[PDB]
């Protein structure tokens, strides 16, 4: 029960999703061929959350991989753990989006979105108790921002009550990798703010720092970052798959992390993260794991929480731990950094403890934080969006695909309101 | 699954194309024929046949038959399909009218047919690659004639072109201003992105960086071939952050009438002097923005950048790319336009560049090709327009063009259109 | 409990500190790799004072090594007992200070001081009961005088109640090794007199004499002197780590050794110190150990106490001793040298006895003396400072870094007042 | 982690630099190429490449191409990166104006570019080392031209220079007073510390202490190389009390306009006569302050010391250094200025000096290099100024300088500036 159906999009989604399924299979003892060879029996009890069963023990991930070009998917199946997926789930077009939201949303992805739903509905209908949909994409691209938001809107109109959680890679502030990011990001956020229950913002610049500072890695491939993103994705869905002292369902986090409907953007974090040489200089106990989770340098988003306040926070622990220490340490943070937590929420921390830790680790903890500091990210995008749009920087690539200039104004205005709403709630009572 | 139709017009395109397909054949293990010895990503460029023969997806067209005849007798004689190599009766004699109106009217239909047969043999059409000279003749009339036909038959499909833009001082034809401007007027509305290269610039690179005092056109073509290999590398090979030919359009073209990026290829280093260079990512990235390494003799710092695409190859760590670009953003001399806060498009590929046997470039580990759109190129048009005005005031060579199907009115229209384009750059280059 | 956090600075601090940790590890049975292989169990009971624990028995010193150049630290880790430290504690810059206090305090160390605190606070926050901070540096250098005083000011503003004890290497009178010592020393003392509870003045000229006269050593390396400095540093913190008949906490010494707030400068001493050939011509009993402690030639400071009076004195004994002899011998000194002790303090001697002696020794004793004779040191520096400053000897190297000439005048005036204060209390009642 | 950019200008710098990098290569096990045989502290001076080739972090620049061409054909042909060795068309012909205004204006930009590429390849920039002649030509015009450019592009970064100061009696050029004064005027405000050496002084040492009656410039260069090795030894090797290149500035420069220390290297002893010397620390230390061993022919006892730096190497006990300096402080003949009670800066290193094969110096155990700032050098400027005044009164050679970009006014300004500097020394040398 509580089955989750995995949806991909764009080059970013398939790459992250591919590493997501490699990790999930590893902790469930699933071979790349699809067979089960695990040791513990608990990992097989709740395997229906992510996998479907077939004859001979083969387990088929409940994943839908989609993009407007076949190249990335061809890489996925060829690579390790690529044969695991069911072939029918690869819904791909021929002409890719040129990194323009209009093409992937109105023109190119429009003629392919119908096929994707035919696979989603067949997947969704096969669940005993559907919990929700998990989506991974990037807001700066064309397929992700355009088609990903198109898929979200269709699903939210077809499964209104289910939970839609999206792990979106957000453009970094320092340097970009697509010239038209402000157009794609602003248009995508105009859709997410209405049709997803929780979004986890991550930017590559933040994950580079985590590897450079913490992991002390000198050749960080995109695979390395995807592993970190996979770990946070894995952590938030541990209660559904393993026993624990205090469980936290996906809908349980949203209630504790989303005060108001439009403020559903979080910045995740993970711990512990130590270099191979620094493993022997740590106690690896509960007090220190909680210490770095709230550290600004151990968060997978560019925004620094010191610039704002935490509306809410969630800490999902893994491994056998003293519940007293978890309660004590969490309270300690609430006390010292009382200036960092909003004052009209008496308690901002939600604690969950899964019993089984990730492979090779005795302890783990995943941080989720809803902070007014995230308004910094949106304002930066708004500043770049208005600079380009003030003199029609690249519109003809978008207006020529079917969009209209009014849509850009609506997206900017809606983006501005969200920034204002975050700022309004950063002021204390009265 | 992907595809590209390479169309090579005029002597410049055919000779440049020969370097390209010599390099493509090397990169895929092909054996100078359609055969592969006793290698799987060739589908983008090379068609396949049951005999094991791979047929290039290219069309070699020239109103002159001298250069194409050399191919039919060269080492690549058995590589191309014979009907692809299309040869006219007489050349255009460096006259735009002959290529566009009189001679081109008897060959444009034949080349279009072969494109049609190739177009419907593709699983999915991605775009075209057009190689032609800007000097004039077939490269100006026929190319403009062919481009307008494609704009109708294939419409919204991408049409990329690589052009041998006239050099500032060096010149080989007396009537380049007439032909260079005329082709621009009839190709602005039919081309998506035009990549510019000048022989003088590559001559400077070949002698300033490669320690060769005797550059031939073969040397320049191989340098140009490497650029094209990098642009199409994303399709041909796997990588961490791929970029497609439809992306260059929205990434480098901010306005429909301003689609003339420059070209740069950083690790142009001799074999001997490569032993004394670390060739790390940050240094090659910084080399792109120097005036000394532009493939078009136009100094970027005279103007403002408005869009840049970086295409990395080989053993490249994306973290260094992030660091390398950010520092370039910091420099106050490297000025970007106000209305483009997001300046860079980044693509990374795992295939290191292949060195052609007998070549001059070193066995580099990692390479970067930069496609930068800058207002500095507005100066090049101004210089070209200045030369055109001098001749036309005297009607220096008009009678040749008027008497071969063209009209006196078109000269005025073409120059006036260029004047607006020069003015268009000024508006883009000013904020508030 | 009563944890001490060790802070380094400059080339001098790292060299002395490195030898400090070699000795501390030796008496606690800690291998250079970090494992414990001691014989007695007492040395492991209070190991938390200096070491933190990790998995597998590895013990991580609670030390912070910092300097504005990487060269000295690179030597420390490469050398013996260099792998013991946690890598994160090495906070180093790239451009070193040119032996100018201004650069290390205002310009160069300013941009690095923040990082050091981030490591100190993480270290300090991990203590069950923080006693204080122990700092080792040199007043004649740039990093030590500038950055060391910068670190002291930040800590004293962040931990006002904790005790800050500094072991500072003071410039010698005979010969210098830095031309601008008077500027660096005067500026540093202007800071220490306000932000440290006790400073232990030592000069290399004094320690050369101790080796030449007492130890009869013919090739005294800087390592030899560092061992003597390590021994006195080890002795003053024995009560915290071992049992004894009469214990003396660090705060216990300050109360008994610091009558007035500004007079917190001591000149230490150690005993016994015998050459390899003279070991067989000594009884090595309590009476003789006390005899040489008050001898002017067995003190690690240039100033001779005969030129002044002892405000207070502390004698920390180690090893199993007859408490009667300690009391009798200490009283005997008070009687014979009654002219050497101030008269408005009825009792000037503080006695402490730790039960366990240093390795290879049956007995030991560490002398600490607050004497008005130390005014000789400051007046000598003041004389040299005014000679140079009278005609702007080297100011442009300091004023160009951000300082102002007014700061030099304030430092000299504050230095002069301290000399006056010492002289005022050297006069008997009325 | 540390770095130093060595810039060698003129014939004196290039020939002196050759001795330096021959010695550096020996001290690190390098094999006359970038290769190291089948050695870890070279990072300060030598860059590294994946091939195992170490590229010196130096720039050899000369408006003449004779000397640099010899390097390209010498045993160190494969050591330097080719673009580092920069050669002009024609020499400055011993004319300051040509080096500074006419010729230098066509090469200064090229050398600055290579410095820029080296500057941003360093983990952290520590300073520069400039080797040049004071006689004139490139060593005066180009160096002054280059120094002022560095003062802007790199600002507060250290800029140390070693100069071949003109000898009192021996002279090789007729117009040294013009060039020697002109470079001083334009380098006082752009240089941090200038180390002086005279050929006559080293000639005296080479024949008075080394038992060689035929000193060549190779002999002098090797003696100068040892001095530089000691100055940069602290960075290259471990020691008890290290000293950095930024420390010399505040330790030896009491005022901005007085930064001309002398140079001394004590254990200059022949191999045969070393067997009859104990060579203990106290004796070598006392040898530094003798007039007979100064590398600049200026007697210190004619004036007052104001700052001294002692840099010990090899098996040295710091206790002896403390004792040795104190006794020197006692002597009444060794007079230090009143306002510098703290006279000495001491640095100790564990690496004994390496004797170049075929060299003249003995296989010493311990060595000391002294950098002393003394008012005695004011006499040298007075002698140089006296020579300048004689020629200028007659306008002996002015037309050469005036006709090549310079002006008559600069001669007066330079001499007047020197007059103030001579007066500045007098004020420093008097107390109360
Ligand atoms: N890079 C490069 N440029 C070439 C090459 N061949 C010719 N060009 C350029 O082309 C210009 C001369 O015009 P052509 O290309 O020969 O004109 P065409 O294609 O022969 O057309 P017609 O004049 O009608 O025969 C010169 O300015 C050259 O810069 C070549 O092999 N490589
Ligand atoms: N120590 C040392 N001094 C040298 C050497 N070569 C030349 N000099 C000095 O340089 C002076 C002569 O001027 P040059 O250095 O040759 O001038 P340049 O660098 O050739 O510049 P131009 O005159 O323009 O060619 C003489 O006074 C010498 O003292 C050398 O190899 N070693
Ligand atoms: N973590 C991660 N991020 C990626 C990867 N590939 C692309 N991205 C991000 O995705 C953005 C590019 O958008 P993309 O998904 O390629 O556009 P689209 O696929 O055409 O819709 C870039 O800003 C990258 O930061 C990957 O493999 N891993
Ligand atoms: N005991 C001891 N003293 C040292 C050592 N190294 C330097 N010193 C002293 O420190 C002073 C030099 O200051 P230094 O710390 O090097 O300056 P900084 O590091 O740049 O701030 C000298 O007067 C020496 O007496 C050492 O290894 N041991
Ligand atoms: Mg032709
Ligand atoms: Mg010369």
């Amino acid at each position: 029960m509580r089955e989750i159906v995995h949806l991909q999009a764009g080059q970013c989604g398939n790459q992250i999703g591919a590493k997501f399924w490699e990790v999930i299979s590893d902790e469930h003892g699933i071979d790349p061929t699809g067979a089960y060879h695990g040791d513990s029996d608990l990992q097989l009890e709740r395997i229906n959350v992510y996998y479907n069963e077939a004859t001979g023990g083969k387990y088929v991930p409940r994943a839908v991989l989609v993009d407007l070009e076949p190249g990335t998917m061809d890489s996925v199946r060829s690579g390790p753990f690529g044969q695991i997926f069911r072939p029918d789930n690869f819904v791909f077009g021929q002409s890719g989006a040129g990194n323009n939201w209009a093409k992937g949303h109105y023109t190119e992805g429009a003629e392919l979105v119908d096929s994707v739903l035919d696979v989603v509905r067949k997947e969704a209908e096969s669940c005993d108790c559907l919990q929700g949909f998990q989506l991974t994409h990037s807001l700066g691209g064309g397929t992700g921002s355009g088609m990903g938001t198109l898929l979200i809107s269709k699903i939210r109109e077809e499964y209104p009550d289910r939970i839609m959680n999206t792990f979106s890679v957000v453009p970094s502030p320092k340097v970009s990798d697509t010239v038209v990011e402000p157009y794609n990001a602003t248009l995508s956020v105009h859709q997410l703010v209405e049709n997803t229950d929780e979004t986890y913002c991550i930017d590559n610049e933040a994950l580079y720092d985590i590897c450079f500072r913490t992991l002390k890695l000198t050749t960080p491939t995109y695979g390395d970052l995807n592993h970190l993103v996979s770990a946070t994705m894995s952590g938030v869905t541990t209660c559904l798959r393993f026993p624990g002292q205090l469980n936290a369902d996906l809908r349980k986090l949203a209630v504790n992390m989303v005060p108001f409907p439009r403020l559903h953007f979080f910045m995740p974090g993970f711990a512990p993260l130590t270099s191979r040489g620094s493993q022997q200089y740590r106690a690896l106990t509960v007090p220190e794991l909680t210490q770095q989770m709230f550290d600004a340098k151990n968060m997978m988003a560019a925004c620094d929480p010191r610039h704002g306040r935490y509306l809410t926070v969630a800490a999902i622990f893994r491994g056998r731990m003293s519940m007293k220490e978890v309660d004590e340490q969490m309270l300690n943070v609430q006390n010292k950094n009382s200036s960092y937590f909003v004052e009209w929420i008496p308690n901002n921390v939600k604690t969950a403890v899964c019993d089984i830790p990730p492979r090779g680790l005795k302890m783990s903890a995943t941080f989720i934080g809803n902070s007014t500091a995230i308004q910094e990210l949106f304002k930066r995008i708004s500043e770049q969006f208005t600079a380009m749009f003030r003199r029609k920087a690249f519109l003809h690539w978008y207006t020529g695909e079917g969009m209209d200039e009014m849509e850009f104004t609506e997206a900017e205005s809606n983006m501005n309101d969200l920034v204002s709403e975050y700022q309004q709630y950063q002021d204390a009572t009265a | 699954m992907r595809e590209c139709i390479s169309v090579h017009i005029g002597q410049a395109g055919v000779q440049m194309g020969n370097a390209c397909w010599e390099l493509y054949c090397l990169e895929h293990g092909i054996q100078q024929d359609g055969i592969i010895p006793d290698d799987s990503s060739f589908g983008t460029f090379f068609s396949e046949t049951g005999s094991g023969k791979h047929v290039p997806r290219a069309v070699f067209v020239d109103l002159e038959q001298t250069v194409i005849g050399e191919i039919r007798t060269g080492h690549y004689r058995s590589l191309f399909h014979p009907e692809q190599l299309i040869t006219g009766k007489e050349d255009a004699a460096n006259n735009y009218a002959r290529g566009h109106y009189t001679i081109g009217k008897e060959i444009v239909d034949s080349v279009l047919d072969r494109v049609r047969k190739m177009a419907d043999q593709c699983s999915g059409l991605q775009g075209f690659l057009i190689f032609h000279s800007f000097g004039g003749g077939t490269g100006s009339g026929f190319t403009s004639l062919l481009m307008e036909r494609l704009s109708v038959d294939y419409g919204k499909k991408s049409k990329l072109e690589f052009s041998v833009y006239p050099a500032p001082q060096i010149s080989t034809a007396v009537v380049e201003p007439y032909n260079s401007i005329l082709t621009t007027h009839t190709t602005l509305e039919h081309s998506d992105c035009a990549f510019m290269v000048d022989n003088e610039a590559i001559y400077d690179i070949c002698n300033r960086n490669l320690d060769i005092e005797r550059p031939t056109y073969t040397n320049l073509n191989r340098l140009i071939g490497q650029i094209v290999s990098s642009i199409t590398a994303s399709l041909r090979f796997d990588g961490a952050l791929n970029v497609d030919l439809t992306e260059f359009q929205t990434n480098l073209v901010p306005y429909p009438r301003i689609h003339f990026p420059l070209v740069t290829y950083s690790p142009i280093i001799s074999a001997e002097k490569a032993y004394h260079e670390q060739l790390s990512v940050p240094e090659i990235t910084n080399a792109c923005f120097e005036y000394s390494n532009q493939m078009v003799k136009c100094d970027p710092r005279r103007g403002k950048y408005m869009a840049c695409c970086l295409l990395y190859r080989g053993d490249v760590v994306p973290k260094d790319v992030n660091a390398a670009i950010a520092t370039i953003k910091t420099r106050k001399s490297i000025q970007f336009v106000d209305w483009c806060p997001t300046g860079f498009k980044v693509g990374i590929n795992y295939q290191p560049p292949t060195a052609v046997p007998g070549g001059d470039l070193a066995k580099v580990q990692r390479a970067v090709c930069m496609l930068s759109n800058t207002t500095a190129i507005a100066e090049a048009w101004a210089r070209l327009d200045h030369k055109f005005d001098l001749m036309y005031s005297k009607r220096a060579f008009v009678h040749w063009y008027v008497g071969e199907g063209m009209e006196e009115g078109e000269f005025s229209e073409a120059r006036e259109d260029m004047a607006a384009l020069e003015k268009d750059y000024e508006e883009v280059g000013t904020e508030s």
